[PDB]
């Protein structure tokens, strides 16, 4: 029969004339019960309604349709593993959101894919269950609920098939692990599918470096117990023979650069396939390509394997691109920092041709940054131009301030506290500021720096710091003086290479020394510097202001940062007191590493320690004795108590203000001192020199699972501190500590690992050429920060 | 905490009203998403609509509200007074463009991302074009003004940053630019002399000599 | 937080208004391409902070 | 330990 | 979590006691392996992870003989032969799986090692002996035959393996020269001793919609014939009897585990996932009797002993509980480590291995 | 590294600036050498191929290409320098 008018029965979300156009349909023209079935069909394929029902009332049809109900709200409970917002994110990539219609078929899916993502949050047995709850006007409360079970953890990373490695040395550059100790962090036994990709690759990169140029995994199965948390993963490798490089040739279109090519491309004869030298030289071979100009040279390495010699030919084609010109560099989502905070990162100059190694270098110095959590590039077309380019970054803004504490123990400082506040960029204009402070057990630090680390757009830094710093040297195993100081430097860095960088700055402080103990050369430098107080006091009083001219150098090319296996690192220091200031002198310091390497792995090592110092007054004064060098402890020669070594405290006959019966107070005239006496105190004296030959070897009692965790060496240390200013015999009764032939010697053994707990560093070591009124240490050990 | 009682709907915009006439916008914010959410397509949701748009900005909720205005726009696109949902769209963008980690304190914020900026000077421009003879014209016009200042000024930024490090084709390029997209602002002005200066470093002279005369005739 | 609420209140009104480069004889400068070209109308309201956002009432 | 929280 | 019901309180009517009780080097540990115990001509051989192997008497359990398999260069080096392949004593030798692709063969007397063999893959299922060739089935989707004499692998075959599987190989039973075997992949194939030709492969998986990550992959325990009709379980899928000539389902019953069940006279024991042990019908699959006391407490296969079914469980404690009502007739407690693998019955004699590895006899 | 390499301009290999000649249509010579990084916008058909490279601290070297385009759309006059003079 004729159609002449739509109820559109309970329809509030959509409108009246949407609805009656969405039909194919229009009043007026006949209808069937074929008609009414079609629109039917189509009305419930708009993706509108969850259920149609059509009455055929008087010459009207009376569509009711139950209308698809709009998200009230999505109640989550349960959830202990997984933060709601990730699950609110994902139900917004679905669709489901609050105040959206809610079909009842889509959330069958979305709790599938709920459900996928506890397995792949390792809850392998969990349950979710999106209970719909009805509510007035048709509305839908999403109740997703859930049981998250237990979770799953590997078992077992089992290799078959491999001979000439063991599973354990293998398994271990895996970034998924089977067994972690609770004494040493090596990461969790969480189970992923990117992470498995990423072992397969490490070991196929593992098994190429070595010359196994057939390497081939046959499979990889990964299994679960019945009971549903244990992992088993199992890879069948299949490893061939040794192989050797035959030669290597380039074809293809070199833009006519051959010579230099080739010239790069250069092996030894019969030297091992080594598929990351390969790679390599196919990235000097871009790099040479890209420094003439070309935006994307192409470089695609075959192996051809020839069995019956066991060698392998690279025949590398070598395809140059065209050339492409940046017209503009943009950043995107930098709302905080200014553009020139990112700008003057980018390696790649807008207005000049493209590099995409130089966009990658950038990126990596972006991400080196520190402000952003992630960034992204886009190499975007000119629209309408045939060679042209932008390359666009997308930053996503991260925070900056943070304030951490930590605590620390250790033998040469027995708990050390340490707080702060900082704040990397300052307004987002590359300006960092920070508060420091720390408590040792025989001093006191607080710290306020402010830096700028591109003062000139070449990237010479310029930074201030006010500091305020009290020393106890009492609690320092050392003569007794306290020293209350404060003051402020400003310095310039000059980065001249990326393994060197030169430092240059004025500095003003002001020392307040009291408490003072009466002893021979600090009552020497008193009168050296015009002051002669009475020895019989015991609480005397000092002060001075100084102004320094300060300059350093250091060089850094360690190739790994924590466990050094190669490098040298060299770090001079040094300081003159500029005319002008109480003070007259100069001081200079020279501290070595030197990391070298024995073996092909980079297991066996030699560190070759060496620390020089020495400083003097420049007229008359005398280089004050609350900055002289020191010896012994932990840091300089294992072996020995903090500071122990050097000149001893020569102390005159004083009576102590405060004294306590059976108490020595510094061979005080109270106890009986009449005369001078010499002592166990260290003093410290203004020249310095150690060395420390060590051999870093393997963790031998442990599996070879996370045996790199732990670096075990065997150490051998030289020391000596002297006096170069004591007064030549000037007495007969104590030992010429000016003489520098004096050397003390030990040998230990020292272990050192990452725990929890910080890093933790244990030394034994024997002073078999102490010599005497020296303090012999034997077990130093250090719990770090 | 953000639990509304359970009333006719009259009563939640009456309440909603004094709430926004008083100042307390959050509060404001939570009954009208009480009342949206409780009586879908209600008998005057429009009024829910703009009602939630206006708490939304005014508690300085510019992402949410960003989506309802998305929203409205994607559902009704002929409501009589859709000229006030555009400029509500411009002003939002203007304001996310003016965002502060810490404050605002004069530091004029002209070198950060101008996106926001950008999107706000066409929302801006499609208001005023389509709707000559509205009542937030005028502001339209002025907000217009103020944008197109501030993208020339971040142009001349990033001009002078070329010009420090010393990338004088760079720094031609963007003031060319500058030239060609913004030549009434008066960032041009400061910024021809950055481009006269590249041309003399290139060792070129001719256009040395144009870029001075158009810095000579105006001046 | 807040990063928002200064922009509650905005004002600045006082851009300087805009002003044409003039053309020295002998050359051009370059075609503007009408881009970020700003149409001349005028409103019926004001702008000093005195016009409201108020909801138009329906 | 050292503990840190960027806020 | 589903929760670990507690254990029965019953009264049991004869006590359980260890004849005796040796120590074997440390046990299968957490690991979860096939390794258990065999009862040959009085005498019970035994194993353990580490790679030790021991003989020893069945009466009162001493030592005879002891060998350790791993490989040792010298004072310092050493590594575990990881040895999870189940004791297979049968017409001479020992049989010794690995997880290293490795198939030990042992002499009874001595111990004295036969020959050595490479598998494709890992060995977890229990090697099976008949006509004169050992069968390995591996966890790399493969079936392997070997020779019994100088332990030459005769032929292989090819079994689809899914991406996620359960931790465990189906052991292939042989009759009439027709071995049928199941593998990770739900179908239980039938292959022919002389050569790996395939004669029938029927799948017996059941639900298998859902499209995730540990989905219902059903896996095949261990199929066994009786009168020309085979019996097959899956986990989550259908205990099934199949035509042994054509591979004919004849019944299902929605009920699926890992764990081996036992075929008595018409009557045919089973437990499920979630640890209910229960007798159905050989005709029908009709259920009579149910047990589900003893929920998610991770027994272990059942075992036959006077009539009686005997269970272990996870916290340690062995369940006898009668076969013709289902009702507990004993609870005793023989190890705090717990048990895990399958026990043996033979000659009268009970035999069972704890995660310690320490072998227990049991009288009654 | 102080500063880094600095380029500008485009890329005048110093022979297909030699495959250049008097004559060619606008296309031919971006076909030849590629769309001019900049160009003189007052009003002037001028191409200026300014090779400017520094390689750090050595000294900047440029090589200025004066391609001025006719009003007919060629070539008029091939201009160029190798040295900043």
């Amino acid at each position: 029969f004729v159609v002449k008018d739509i109820h559109f029965e309970g329809l509030q979300r959509v409108a009246v004339g949407a609805a009656l156009l969405s039909m194919p349909v229009r009043t007026g023209d006949t209808v069937n019960d074929e008609d009414i079935s079609n629109t039917i069909r189509a009305l419930f394929a708009t993706g509108n309604f969850e259920d149609v029902r059509v009455l055929r009332d008087g010459d009207t049809l009376l569509v009711q349709v139950k209308e698809r109900p709009t998200i009230a709200s999505i109640t989550f409970s349960g959830n202990k593993s997984v933060k709601d917002d990730m699950l609110k994110q994902n139900l917004e990539a679905s669709g489901v959101r609050v105040g959206e219609s809610l079909d009842r078929t889509t959330i069958a899916d979305i709790e599938k894919g709920l459900e996928d993502f506890y397995y792949s949050v390792g809850k392998y047995s969990a349950s979710v269950k999106a209970v719909v709850t009805p509510l007035p006007r048709n509305r839908v409360d999403l109740k997703l609920v859930f049981q998250e079970g237990v979770s799953a953890e590997i078992q077992q990373i089992n290799i078959v098939g491999n001979h000439a490695f063991t599973t354990d040395e293998l398994i271990s550059h895996f970034q998924l692990r089977d067994e972690v100790p609770w004494w040493n962090v090596v990461g969790d036994r969480k189970y992923q599918k990117q992470k498995l990709a990423g072992d397969l690759e490490t070991l196929r990169s593992y098994y190429l470096d070595r010359g196994y140029a057939r390497f081939n995994i046959d499979s990889t199965q990964v299994s679960l117990t019945p009971d549903k948390k244990g992992i088993y993963v199992t890879v069948n490798i299949t490893e061939g023979d040794q192989y050797k490089l035959s030669g290597v040739e380039v074809s293809g279109n070199l833009a006519g650069h051959s010579a230099e090519i080739e010239q790069l491309t250069k092996i030894e004869p019969g030297e091992l396939y080594n598929g990351t030298k390969v790679t390599k030289m196919e990235d000097d071979i871009k790099k040479l390509l890209g420094r003439y100009g070309y935006a994307y040279p192409r470089v695609q390495s075959m192996p051809e394997i020839n069995d019956a010699d066991k060698t392998v030919k690279l025949r590398v084609n070598v395809d140059a691109g065209n050339r492409f010109y940046v017209r503009k560099i943009r950043f995107e989502g930098n709302d905080t920092s200014k553009d020139a905070v990112l700008r003057r990162e980018m390696r790649q100059m807008e207005g000049a041709w493209l590099g995409s190694d130089l966009v990658d270098q950038g990126k990596e110095r972006l991400n080196r940054l520190g402000f952003f959590e992630t960034v992204d590039t886009d190499t975007q077309r000119v629209p309408g131009s045939p060679d042209q380019v932008d390359v666009v970054y997308k930053v996503k803004e991260r925070n900056t301030g943070s304030f951490n504490f930590g605590i620390g123990y250790g033998t040469e400082s027995g708990v050390s506290f340490q707080a702060g506040v900082q704040q990397d960029n300052w307004l987002g204009t590359g300006y960092a500021v920070g508060i420091n402070g720390t408590k040792n057990d025989y001093q006191t630090y607080a710290e306020l720096s402010v830096t700028n680390p591109y003062f000139t757009v070449d990237g010479v830094s310029l930074g201030g710091r006010l500091f305020y710093n009290d020393f106890q040297a009492d609690d320092a195993d050392l003569s007794d003086y306290t020293n209350k100081s404060y003051g402020t430097d400003v310095t310039l860095g000059f980065p001249i290479n990326e393994y060197n960088s030169l430092r240059a700055g004025l500095g003003y402080v002001h020392n307040s020394l009291s408490n003072m103990q009466p002893q021979v050369a600090m009552w020497r430098y008193l009168y050296s510097m015009g002051e002669h107080p009475s020895t019989s006091d015991q609480d005397n009083s000092f002060k001075t202001d100084d102004f320094t001219f300060n300059y350093g150098w250091t060089y850094n090319k360690l190739d790994r940062g924590y466990f050094p296996t190669d490098g040298s690192r060299v770090n001079l220091t040094g300081k003159v007191t500029i005319p002008g200031s109480d003070n007259e002198y100069y001081k200079v310091t020279l501290d070595t590493a030197t990391y070298v390497p024995i073996d092909d792995d980079h297991k066996w090592v030699v560190l070759g320690r060496t620390r020089w110092g020495y400083g003097d007054g420049l007229g008359g004064k005398e280089m004050p004795f609350y900055e002289n060098f020191y010896a012994g402890g932990s840091s300089t020669v294992r072996g020995f108590q903090s500071n122990t070594i050097g000149p001893k405290a020569v102390y005159f006959p004083h009576q102590a203000s405060n004294y306590d019966p059976d108490y020595d107070y510094e061979c005080a005239t109270q106890d009986g001192a009449k005369d001078l006496c010499k002592s166990d105190d260290a003093v410290g004296g203004n020249a310095m020199a150690v060395a420390s030959l060590e051999f870093i070897t393997p963790t031998p009692f442990i599996s070879d699972k996370y045996a790199n965790s732990v670096r075990t060496s065997f150490f051998w240390d030289m020391g000596t501190v002297w006096d170069t200013n004591w007064d030549s015999s000037q007495y007969s009764g104590y030992p010429d500590y000016s003489d520098p032939s004096n050397i003390r010697m030990s040998a230990g053994i020292a272990l050192q690992w990452m725990s929890p707990l910080g890093p933790l560093v244990f030394s034994y070591a024997q002073p078999f050429k102490k010599y005497d009124g020296d303090k012999a240490e034997q077990f130093q050990f250090n719990i770090g920060k | 905490k953000e639990e509304v009682p359970d009333n006719p709907p009259n009563e939640i915009y009456a309440t909603a009203q004094q709430k926004l006439q008083d100042g307390n916008w959050r509060q404001a914010i939570t009954q009208l998403e009480a009342l949206d959410n409780r009586y879908p397509f209600g008998p005057y949701s429009q009024q829910v609509q703009l009602d939630l748009i206006y708490a939304y900005y005014k508690n300085a909720d510019l992402p949410l509200a960003q989506a309802a205005i998305d929203r409205f726009i994607r559902l009704n696109p002929t409501h009589p007074n859709i000229d006030y949902v555009m400029y509500m769209r411009g002003l939002t963008n203007m304001a996310l463009d003016d965002s502060a980690l810490q404050g605002f304190f004069g530091v004029d914020r002209s070198d950060r991302d101008p996106q926001h900026a950008r999107a706000a000077f066409s929302d801006f421009s499609k208001l005023v074009r389509g709707y000559p003879n509205s009542q937030y014209t005028t502001d339209a016009t002025k907000r217009l003004v103020f944008l197109k200042d501030r993208l020339a000024k971040y142009e001349y930024s990033v001009a002078e940053y070329y010009t420090e490090r010393g990338a004088w084709v760079a720094v031609v390029n963007r003031v060319e630019g500058m030239l060609r997209d913004y030549p009434d602002t008066q960032a041009t002005r400061d910024a021809l002399p950055l481009m006269e200066n590249a041309y003399r470093q290139m060792q070129m002279n001719a256009q040395a000599e144009k870029v001075a005369k158009i810095i000579a005739a105006n001046s | 937080r807040y990063k928002r609420q200064v922009s509650g209140d905005e004002a600045y009104l006082e851009a300087a208004p805009l002003a044409e480069l003039h053309a020295p004889a002998g050359m051009i400068l370059p075609v503007t391409s009408g881009d970020y070209a700003i149409p001349v109308t005028n409103g019926s309201g004001a702008v000093g902070k005195a016009l409201d956002i108020r909801p138009p009432a329906q | 330990w050292n503990w840190t929280k960027r806020f | 979590v589903v929760k670990m019901s507690p254990l029965p309180t019953v009264e049991n009517q004869f006590t359980p006691t260890t004849a005796w009780s040796t120590s074997v080097g440390s046990g299968i540990g957490n690991f979860y392996s096939n390794l258990h115990p065999a009862l040959a001509d009085n005498v019970v051989y035994a194993a353990d992870r580490a790679g030790l192997v021991k003989a020893l008497n069945a009466d009162d359990g001493k030592e005879i003989w002891s060998v350790s398999l791993a490989e040792k260069d010298g004072w310092f080096s050493k590594e575990p032969a990881l040895l999870s392949g189940g004791v297979t004593v049968s017409g001479g030798h020992v049989y010794i799986g690995s997880e290293k692709a490795q198939v030990y063969a042992l002499n009874t007397s001595d111990g004295t090692v036969a020959w050595q063999t490479k598998v494709a893959g890992e060995a977890l299922s229990r090697p099976v002996v008949s006509d004169g060739l050992v069968l390995i089935h591996t966890s790399n989707g493969q079936l392997q035959a070997l020779n019994e004499a100088d332990g030459a692998v005769k032929w292989t075959v090819n079994l689809d393996m899914p991406s996620l599987s359960l931790r465990g190989e189906s052991a292939p039973t042989t009759a009439f020269g027709a071995a049928v075997v199941g593998g990770d992949n739900g179908r239980v194939s039938a292959v022919l001793m002389e050569q790996g030709q395939m004669i029938w492969q029927q799948r017996i998986s059941q639900a298998t919609g859902s499209t995730e990550i540990d989905r219902l992959s059903d896996v095949d325990t261990t199929p066994v014939v009786v009168n020309g009709v085979v019996f097959a379980l899956a986990y989550n899928g259908n205990l099934t009897a199949l035509d042994l000539r054509s591979g004919q389902i004849m019944w299902k019953r929605e009920l699926g585990s890992v764990n081996d069940f036992i075929v008595d006279g018409n009557r045919i024991y089973l437990v499920d996932q979630n640890d209910r042990v229960m007798a159905l019908t050989i005709d029908g699959g009709v259920t009579l009797w149910t047990q589900s006391d003893l929920l998610h407490r991770l027994l272990t296969s059942p075992v036959l002993y006077n009539g009686n079914l005997v269970v272990g469980d996870s916290e340690g404690y062995l369940h006898w509980i009668n076969v013709e009502d289902g009702r507990f007739v004993a609870q005793q407690k023989v190890d705090s480590s717990g048990f895990q693998t399958e026990p043996v019955a033979a000659d009268g004699k009970l035999l069972i291995q704890a995660k310690d590895g320490t072998v227990y006899s049991i009288t009654r | 590294v102080y500063r880094p390499d600095i380029n500008q301009g485009n890329y005048l290999t110093a022979n297909d600036v030699s495959k250049i000649r008097v004559g060619m249509t606008q296309q031919q010579v971006a076909y030849a050498l590629g769309t001019p990084l900049m160009s003189d916008p007052f009003g002037t058909n001028t191409w200026f191929y300014v090779f400017r490279q520094q390689p750090g601290h050595e000294g900047v070297t440029q090589q200025t290409l004066t391609l001025t385009f006719n009003s007919s759309g060629v070539l008029t006059n091939i201009d160029n320098k190798p040295a900043l003079s």
